[PDB]
């Protein structure tokens, strides 16, 4: 019946869930809030030479 | 048929244990006018013991961080009156006038997201010397108008008929009423600032009012009734989901002035404290 | 029909519920998507961008630019403690208008280490060293060279490289310490000392600055969403 | 690792003392292509009559001096063919190499910020007002930041601390930057790709983005050394397209 | 059991490279007597780039185009009356009165479907001098006729048996009523215009009213109450579902004139301008 | 029965939505379907039929044939223009009563390429050569033959062959246009001008006329469906 | 039980849904939104004898 | 919609049922837990515990 | 579709049940009644030397 099983959200130191979708649009979808993704280097790291960080920066 | 979906979570770096050390590298040494953030973590500076760190970034997601529902216009109008004009309520469809969700949003310079828009709605008896009566419930319809579309003049228009406009009819005591709506735009995002003109002679209209454009929501009462005067407020709750967002901006500082513009005050840095070398004593008797 | 039974909970608009709801706009078709440079998938991305620190508000300085500065100068002035400050993010005036502080406003708990770098400004041919230390807490700041130096520092020497980087690491009692920070979850002070003394020679400015930035380390998250004070109205229509 | 040379169609610049290059987000330049194309008609590439370093006019940093900024396009629209171009059709999409100069002695002191920024909407200096086109921009000539807040109708708000946008001036480091501290290098320079929601745009109505120079550290010089310092911008456009040829446009 | 069924999107055709040209080829020379429409692009004209489009024509078929509900009758009825026939409503079926609908649907020369009817009920207190009661809820029955059943005289006839009749009763605060229809007439389709007569000999009645013949519909109040008099509204609302149409006409140009006939006003083609050659300046400082 | 719970949204009644819902005739049997000619699937494909365009729409000639003949007539007439309009196929007069206007105006947003069709309708004795140019938006309308020249356009030639093509491209910043177009959304003009003139033998007509038809090309489409603000009605029974 | 699961509409530059039927009339079935055909040359082209559009229309 | 009928006992609030109900915080992440001494899995295990009886409960 | 199917609760001297998770998140998940594990010894023997309760505890 196209059913979605998926783990829940747990802690750390009988665990999932599951999914119908009934409606024709996927703008009728819930929210997707099980996707972490990151890349900080698009914003830190915007330089053409790479640099080592054990190395001096200049010279 | 049941298929599994595997999700990752994505936990945040551990440290690493670091002795003492006598060499040439210099990790702490640096040069900001490359422009560049530096990397350092604690272990490249003293010495560390090893921990295993399990915190995620769950929480701080664009996803998490913008879906919620948040109110972003409130109206009223009225079931008697003399006016014509106040027995039902209309606007501008935009995000730019309730403070919170506007400066959320603004964090970013471009956005798409599909909505999912609540309604709630309450009514009350005007204050009168004479009052009681028995009135059956208020039914309410909400009709919303792309831009292009007839205007409705009264509560009695022929516009009511709503043949291709998408409305909503409700009964007090129920549930809020609630829709979804897709990512409508003629761009490929939705743009949250606007450097520039309406007209190809650098003049017109400036910023943001040029590009919005999406119509407007209007709001009746049904029965067409109450001897006695009384009242209504709806209000909108905007809700974003399957998100997307580009180029971050510095969080606003001054105080908003209007829905149209960008216009501000000038206001300070932060707050003033005594000296450049003050911190207070809390380990007294 | 099918039996049911309805639970407590029914027919209520929760703010931050997410549930199916029928579109408005049966098969609509939306714009394609363009690959504009600059995305961003996770707030914690802005955190570690570095912004500049105003550690000079004081009483007429407001609105000016020298907010921004820190002043030294050459001669003896080894008593003189050149800046201290709370570590507070999120909630002492140094901090909570800069880029990390806007960030942690929106949050109620944070956890991780912190960068602060320092950046000297003087001509060419000035030279000098710094002591840059930081007291963890449970005792008063120190008033001397001598009382700071038994914490965790840094001996910053100005050359060539013109940029030193403090660290300052996560030694907490509890995993998590409050936005709004009280007595209980305090984190200590940063001061700074005249390890030598500035030098310089003839035909060459006797003053300089020093600038500041704040920024977020790799170990660094926040949790539990609210609403930022830093925003408000009167009325709609702002 | 100090030396740097860039070449774009006729015109070459050499350097001495460059920190490094700043791609702004990771993502060079580039033309558009065919699955994100929305306009038909077939479009023109002229690639290296258009490519190529323009100098604009310097202005002088004296002891007390807030500020300048310049707007992109429209301070390129009379220079040579690239202004032309952008004179006789309706669509049109660049990159760009900016490069900022200014060059002291090892006794002068002193520390500028460089940043582009986006889509940069700034505000009036009368709060129900609106700007004037002659207050946002100049063409070549700069506009000048205040040190105190401003009065006037039609002109914009320009107190530096708020920027003319509302925010934090030391926030601006979340936009793609660099400095020029006089003691370290000489010369900045940033390389910045299309960035806009649509995939063409009209190069008149449309800021796409500002230039801004603030010094945070001001010029200080000591007994006789030299009193005149300038700075000097230089921009080149990269990748350049237009569509839509009518007749050319007036302002 | 689960079955997958695949959807095929059908998105609009590329533009192709193209480059100069000198050759006998005519592209553009056609000749419009033969009756044939030129299938020539932009890359037989000019020079072109290739271009990936994925626009889609999905809002644009017949389907989307007509499935959204729209109303066709609204009526009125009382609780209590001095006229014997105010206290229900009645009528015959059709989509003739409201413009909107009847327009959509005349784009058409022959066209089938099913129905999803929906009815939208409400109440009022009538305005009097003595006000205020305590009622119970009011209900209302719906019943439809077949064509050659007995017709209700009355409130009390017995004719609201409805023993082989279809009918809905309702209660004023719940969700609106509905129900589905299936194509119900003696032809292959339904016919939207026919020019002919109704007797063999070329007269009687003209055009539509002599192929409809779909029964009518009857509505009052179950209470048989109101010590102090009320009013309600009734309105009906279409939609088709399971779609076919054929044979497109030209869009109506005049306005509806009644519901029997195609009777209509002259009017004019369009609307005018100062000179075959104007055209507005919009470029000026 | 088993435990729900109602969420935002129930008990209401959207005119979109798309639901099952009880038969009120259980096993109807309904006639068999026949196979009539002329089936239509798609609203473009009506969009992609030529029709005439009232381009001569002046004051006195809005209910005759005249306002569909454009004039054209021998002798010296180069400095003269034959026709010029605006490209703004649902908003105005020239093209909102198409076919094509038609079919635009129960819509928000287009985008495609637009063709026009030109026939000559004088004797065949008559000949001559016009320019056809489409200027894109930015400027204003050219005001001769020189600046028409600039633009995109096609010089027709009078032949055995009756009719010219002149296409329209798409040619926009925006994927979508706005059907109520306003200065944003604006997409230029054509024009029409006398290449070298009309010449006839004697015992022929001097004045002739030409005329205009208009249709959608293959990659045209349109969204966000509306009403039309073209019918109306003050009561019912109409 | 007789599902069925399809795609839904999305963009271009998880996404399926399931569907039972109810009623024992398929006049009380939800409308068919995702069929998109076309066949123009019923109304363009409607000629017995084809026309190339490289080629001159007469001779 | 799917037909339905309701059955005695809805929309009542008992004390001691067992249902599922919605999180008024989507994806909140939980400290981790920490392995303290002395846990207690059942009421009995402190009922097998010695304690003082005082049997010489009498006046003064 | 993720369903769990256990034994329901007896008596000494047809009778399992299932269940479906609806939620995203595990703290909306029902209670967990079904779970009945003891460790007394951690509060009744609490001692480094093992007694053995037939010898006596001294000595
Ligand atoms: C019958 C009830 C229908 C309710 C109609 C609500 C439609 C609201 C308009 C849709 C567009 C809203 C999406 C967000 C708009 C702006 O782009 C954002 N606030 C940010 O720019
Ligand atoms: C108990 C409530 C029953 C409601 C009865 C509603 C039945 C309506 C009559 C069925 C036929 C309507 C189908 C459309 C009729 C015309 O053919 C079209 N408007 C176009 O000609």
């Amino acid at each position: 019946m196209g059913a979605q099983v998926s783990t829940q959200k747990t802690g750390a130191h009988i665990i999932h869930y599951t999914n119908i979708n009934y409606y024709k649009d996927a703008a009728s979808n819930s929210a997707n809030r099980q996707d972490f993704s990151q890349d900080p280097g698009k914003f830190t790291e915007p330089v053409k030479d790479i640099m080592v960080k054990s190395l001096p920066a200049l010279n | 048929v049941v298929e599994a979906v595997e999700n990752a979570v994505a936990r945040v770096a551990d440290t690493i244990s670091s002795g003492p050390s006598n060499s040439q590298a210099v990790p702490a040494l640096t040069a900001v006018e490359t422009g560049h953030t530096s990397q350092v973590t604690p272990s490249d500076t003293i010495q560390t013991r090893h921990v295993r760190n399990y915190h995620s970034r769950s929480e701080s997601s664009i996803e998490n961080f913008l879906c919620r529902s948040a109110c972003v216009y409130m109206g009223e109008y009225h079931t008697t009156n003399t006016d014509t004009s106040k027995l039902f309520a209309s606007w501008t469809i935009n995000a730019r006038r309730m403070v919170q969700m506007r400066r959320k949003l603004e964090l970013f310079t471009y956005v798409r997201f599909d909505m999912e828009v609540t309604f709630v709605i309450t009514s009350k008896q005007d204050q009168g010397t004479q009052l009681g009566q028995d009135m059956p419930p208020l039914t309410h319809q909400i009709m919303y108008i792309p831009p292009g579309g007839p205007i409705p003049k009264s509560v009695t228009d022929y516009t009511w008929q709503t043949s291709t406009n998408p409305s909503i009819f409700w009964t007090e005591g129920n549930a809020p009423p609630r829709m979804s709506i897709p990512f409508i735009s003629i761009g490929n995002a939705y743009s949250n600032f606007y450097d520039g003109w309406s007209h190809f002679s650098q003049n017109g209209v400036y910023g943001y009012n040029t590009l919005n454009h999406m119509g407007q929501i209007y709001v009746r009462h049904v029965n067409g009734s109450s001897p006695l005067p009384m009242t209504s407020t709806v209000r909108m709750y905007f809700k974003p989901k399957h998100v997307k967002v580009w180029v971050p901006r510095p969080p606003r500082l001054c105080q908003y002035k209007n829905a149209s513009t960008v216009n501000f005050t000038p206001t300070n840095i932060t707050e003033k404290r005594q000296s450049i070398n003050y911190i207070p004593e809390t380990v007294k008797p | 029909g099918l039996p049911v039974m309805n639970t407590p909970g029914s027919n209520q608009f929760l703010t931050s519920d997410d549930f199916q709801s029928p579109s408005a706009m049966p098969q609509f078709d939306v714009t394609p998507e363009l690959n504009i440079p600059g995305e961003v998938q996770n707030l914690m991305e802005i955190a570690e961008v570095d912004s500049v620190v105003p550690v000079n508000n004081v009483e007429g300085k407001l609105d000016t630019m020298e907010i921004y500065r820190i002043p030294v100068q050459s001669g003896n002035h080894q008593s003189s403690q050149v800046f201290g400050f709370q570590v507070q993010p999120g909630l002492d005036n140094v901090f909570k208008h800069t880029l990390l502080g806007e960030i942690l406003n929106y949050y109620a708990h944070w956890s991780g280490s912190i960068k602060l770098t320092f950046v000297f400004c003087g001509s060419a041919m000035a030279t000098g060293k710094f002591l840059l230390a930081y007291a963890p807490p449970g005792a008063n700041a120190p008033k001397s060279r001598k009382d700071a130096m038994l914490g965790t520092h840094i001996i910053w020497d100005v050359g060539l490289q013109s940029s030193c980087v403090l660290c300052i690491p996560w030694i907490s009692q509890t995993h998590y310490r409050l936005v709004q920070q009280d007595e209980y979850t305090s984190a200590g002070n940063v001061t700074c000392w005249y390890q030598t003394g500035i030098v310089v020679p003839a035909g060459t400015p006797t003053s300089c600055s020093i600038m500041c930035f704040v920024s977020a380390c790799n170990d660094f998250s926040v949790r539990l969403l609210k609403d930022t004070p830093f925003i408000e109205q009167s009325a709609l229509l702002q | 690792d100090r030396v740097r040379s860039i070449t774009l169609g006729n015109s070459t610049i050499t350097t001495q003392e460059s920190a490094n290059v700043v791609v702004a987000y990771g993502r060079w330049p580039e033309y558009l292509k065919d699955n994100e194309a929305t306009a038909e008609d077939q479009p023109t590439q002229p690639d290296v009559a258009t490519c190529r370093f323009y100098t604009l006019e310097s202005v002088t940093w004296e002891r007390d001096s807030p500020g300048w900024w310049w707007k992109f396009p429209d301070a390129l629209k009379d220079m040579g063919l690239f202004g032309q171009n952008m004179y006789y059709h309706y669509l049109g999409r660049a990159g760009y190499t900016i490069h900022v100069q200014c060059n002291a002695s090892k006794f002068h002191q002193g520390c500028l910020m460089v940043v582009c920024v986006p889509e940069a909407e700034m505000g009036c200096s009368q709060v129900d007002g609106t700007v004037n086109e002659h207050s946002l921009s100049e063409g070549e000539t700069a506009k000048k930041f205040a040190s105190t807040s401003t009065n006037g109708t039609n002109t914009v708000q320009s107190i530096v601390t708020n920027a003319g946008m509302g925010v934090g001036v030391g926030n601006l480091t979340i936009f793609p930057h660099q400095w020029i501290n006089l003691r370290t290098n000489n010369c900045a320079t940033i390389v910045m790709p299309y960035i806009n929601n649509v995939p063409m745009d009209n190069m008149f109505r449309h800021h796409n983005f500002t230039l801004m120079i603030i010094p945070f550290v001001p010029l200080d010089y000591s007994s006789d050394s030299s009193t005149y310092v300038p700075i000097t911008v230089t921009v080149a456009p990269m990748c350049a397209e237009y569509n839509g040829l009518r007749l050319a446009t007036s302002l």
